[PDB]
């Protein structure tokens, strides 16, 4: 059997987090602090902060014990 | 992540009554243990009532909030919410009569500084206690004695999800997709106060951090007289799943009612209960 | 001799589109990660996009994420940069770059968004 | 940055393993079976594993086929993709920390240096990842970074899979940097623009490097493509675990050896 990539499917119980490319063209990144060149030099970008905040905000929004 | 977290799986409960039963259960077990040791009678008035343990926990929780706000190395907010979460979880199944809330609230903050990776040394931590260097060392010894006990009573579930990052996530989404609200930053002040209010209730044990954060924002918008039901139906696309829109609206109403019926601990009542609690420990009912 | 020849620049209005080309010669274009970099006046170099040798994966800077699309034709030894919804802050000289091993950069093509 | 020992109570490294592994469940990540303590001492119990990847690499009698190497890399990247999707960096990837059970299931193991990432308000230790596998941005003192600190180590593990020997065995932090640059070439500003802004950045002589196909004579174009993406100097352009799994190397014909058929060391 050969391999083919399957994305990991985990229920978040919340709204859809925008895809990484939507963060740029829809302007999500305009509302997070811009990464300084010293940050970009190590690999840290503003899309990391924006993406995690978006995921934590939507995670479990619709989950009721 | 929260949606598969131990916090959601084991430390998010369905009702206030379930919380009250667990706390009353811890109170009753200590009474049985104390009476079994043959020092006290089944209804000696030295025992605290479940509602009296709660009043003392509200008090020492505010003292824990006050301790963190003056912590010399500026303490990140996520350390404080983690410490308060530990404090709530510990006395869900333990009695203030057996483990003193003064020592436990410091152990919660001490453990939270390690879990959240807020690296302060032990002398830096107890140095924030306004006591003599003789007493600051005594407090450190007691913290290290209750440290393992706290982790055991948490079932070794240490990661706590706070509503602070979810709060920022909604603001990003508000600023990006909801132009109806011109400048979403006006709500931060009042939503932050509303967020601090629910932190004193049992909402951390009853709702997801995302729902808590959205409640604080929408409540602040209600205070500012701003309609944003379209943010839920249109922007969050809850027009499609009406049952999920209904549940979420009920959760936010339930949370706002939790804050409406919050009773702050009265200073005179605390003085009496601290006196009774101190007598309970000095008699050493454990053995 | 190695050589990268950019083309396709010009004046575009805000919201417009442009595709840049880069013809590679002097080296085995198919065997190297290629990319685009840009430099605006009074501003340092800014990485834009990179594509692998096979072409099936791409990485983009935050400033161009969702608007630009990098691609390559290994048979024609050309590198492409599709630019959509161009903003005034995208104005810079754009350079084709060999993103791995021995460095290489072309002369650059000017993209101006008014 | 602060701490100490002996009067701080329970070991912070053990708390890292507890707090993180208590929230994770994946076939390619070690499972925490038990935890217990006594007077600020702590003990952890994990899944029973048979061997790790380092003894497999060091076994001269063991022959590593292309299908074997593809299977090890597939399981490593699958567990790492799960890790990064939960916003956790491992920060100590090496063959020592890749364990295999009796069924050929590879699991990421030592989480004593693992830490969550993505938050702009947190500073990160740059003295992480075992030196031989440490990314150049960490050697340059980066206090804010991302998944590249794991992907660079994955490249060094794959290189140790192919060479059966440590790829970049530096004696010190500066010697590790010389070996990185004299082997892979020194990056120019077009390949790492803001590189000079790093706190511990040091300027090196411009080395041309060795071509990848000379370093790895036994690797095809698809495998060379994967290696090249893991060792990109730009930490923002360096491929992610998800991007690595989507490359043609893993879906190409040789295919991965099943777990039950992976070699068992002597």
């Amino acid at each position: 059997a050969l391999y083919e990539y399957q994305p990991l499917q985990i229920e978040t119980y919340g709204p859809h987090v925008p895809e990484l490319e939507m963060l740029g063209r829809l302007g999500y990144l305009n509302h997070v602090r811009a990464a300084s060149p010293q940050d970009l030099a190590g690999g840290y970008t503003s899309s990391l902060a924006c993406h995690r905040a978006l995921q934590d905000a939507f995670s479990g929004l619709f989950w009721q014990p | 992540m929260y949606h598969n977290s131990s916090q959601k799986r084991h430390w998010t409960f369905s009702s206030e009554e379930q919380l009250a039963r667990l706390r009353a259960d811890a109170n009753r077990k200590f009474r049985c243990k104390a009476v079994a040791n043959g020092k006290v009678l089944p209804n000696d008035p030295v025992f605290l009532e479940p509602h009296e343990e709660m009043t003392l926990c509200k008090y020492y929780e505010k003292r824990l909030l006050e301790f963190c706000s003056v912590f010399k190395p500026a303490m990140p907010r996520s350390v404080v919410g983690t410490a308060c979460m530990y404090f709530k979880r510990f006395y869900l199944n333990n009695s203030v009569m057996e483990y003193h809330p003064r020592i436990i609230m410091l152990t919660c903050a001490f453990l939270a500084c390690k879990v959240d990776e807020f690296n302060v040394s032990s002398p830096q931590f107890v140095g924030n206690l306004r006591e003599s260097p003789l007493g600051q060392e005594k407090a450190l010894e007691q913290i290290l004695e209750y440290e393992l006990l706290l982790i055991q009573q948490l079932n070794f579930h240490l990661i706590v999800h706070n509503p602070y990052r979810p709060f920022e996530g909604f603001l990003i989404d508000l600023k990006t997709r909801y132009p109806i609200l011109e400048n979403p930053e006006i709500l931060r002040k009042t939503a932050d106060d509303f967020l601090n209010r629910i932190a004193l209730t049992d909402a951390y044990l009853l709702y997801t951090p995302s729902q808590i954060a959205l409640t604080a924002i929408l409540s602040s918008a209600s205070r500012a007289g701003i309609t944003m039901e379209s943010y839920l139906s249109e922007s969050l696309m809850l027009k499609e799943n009406r049952t999920c829109l209904s549940q979420l609206l009920d959760i936010m109403k339930s949370m706002r009612n939790l804050v409406k019926k919050y009773e702050p601990p009265r200073s005179e009542e605390v003085a009496v209960l601290k006196q009774k609690l101190e007598r309970c420990h000095s008699a050493e009912l454990a053995l | 001799q190695v050589q990268l020849v950019e083309s396709g620049g010009g004046l575009v209005q805000p919201g417009g589109s442009l595709r840049l080309s880069c013809v590679a010669s002097g080296f085995t274009f198919k065997n190297f990660y290629m990319g685009w970099v840009r430099q605006a006046p009074d501003k340092g170099l800014e990485w834009v996009a990179t594509i692998n040798s096979g072409g099936e994966i791409q990485s983009y800077a935050d400033s161009v994420k969702g608007r630009f699309t990098i691609s390559r034709d290994n048979a024609k030894n050309t590198l492409y940069l599709q630019m959509n919804n161009l903003r005034p802050e995208d104005t810079a000289v754009y350079y084709c770059s060999k993103q791995s091993s021995t460095p290489a950069k072309g002369q650059g093509t000017q993209v101006t968004v008014s | 940055g602060h701490r100490s020992e002996a009067k701080d109570g329970i070991n912070r490294t053990a708390l890292r393993e507890i707090k993180l592994l208590q929230e994770l469940s994946h076939p390619n990540i070690i499972g925490l079976l038990d935890a217990f303590g006594h007077k600020s001492n702590i003990s952890l119990v994990f899944d029973f594993m048979e061997t790790d990847l380092e003894v497999i690499i060091k076994d001269n009698s063991l022959v590593l086929t292309p299908s074997h190497i593809k299977a090890y890399m597939l399981m490593t990247l699958q567990g790492l993709e799960y890790l990064h999707q939960h916003w956790i960096l491992h920060r100590d990837l090496k063959p020592n920390n890749l364990l295999l059970d009796e069924n050929g299931v590879l699991k990421l193991a030592d989480f004593g240096l693992a830490k969550s990432f993505g938050s702009p308000n947190r500073a990160y230790t740059h003295q992480v990842v075992t030196r031989w596998y440490r990314a150049p941005e960490l050697l340059f003192g980066a206090r804010m970074y991302g998944v590249g600190v794991d992907m660079w180590a994955v490249g060094c593990i794959l290189a140790e899979l192919l060479l059966r020997v440590p790829f970049l065995p530096g004696d010190s932090d500066l010697d590790q940097l010389t070996r990185i640059f004299e082997t892979l070439g020194t990056p120019t500003e077009e390949q790492w623009p803001d590189m000079c802004s790093l706190p511990d950045y040091v300027t090196f002589k411009s080395f041309p490097g060795i071509p990848l196909h000379h370093i790895f004579s036994a690797a095809g174009d698809d495998l060379l493509d994967l290696i090249q993406g893991l060792f990109l100097f730009n930490p923002c352009a360096r491929i992610t675990a998800t991007q690595a799994l989507k490359m043609k190397y893993f879906s190409n014909r040789p295919g991965p050896t099943p777990g039950c058929q992976l070699p068992r060391p002597n």
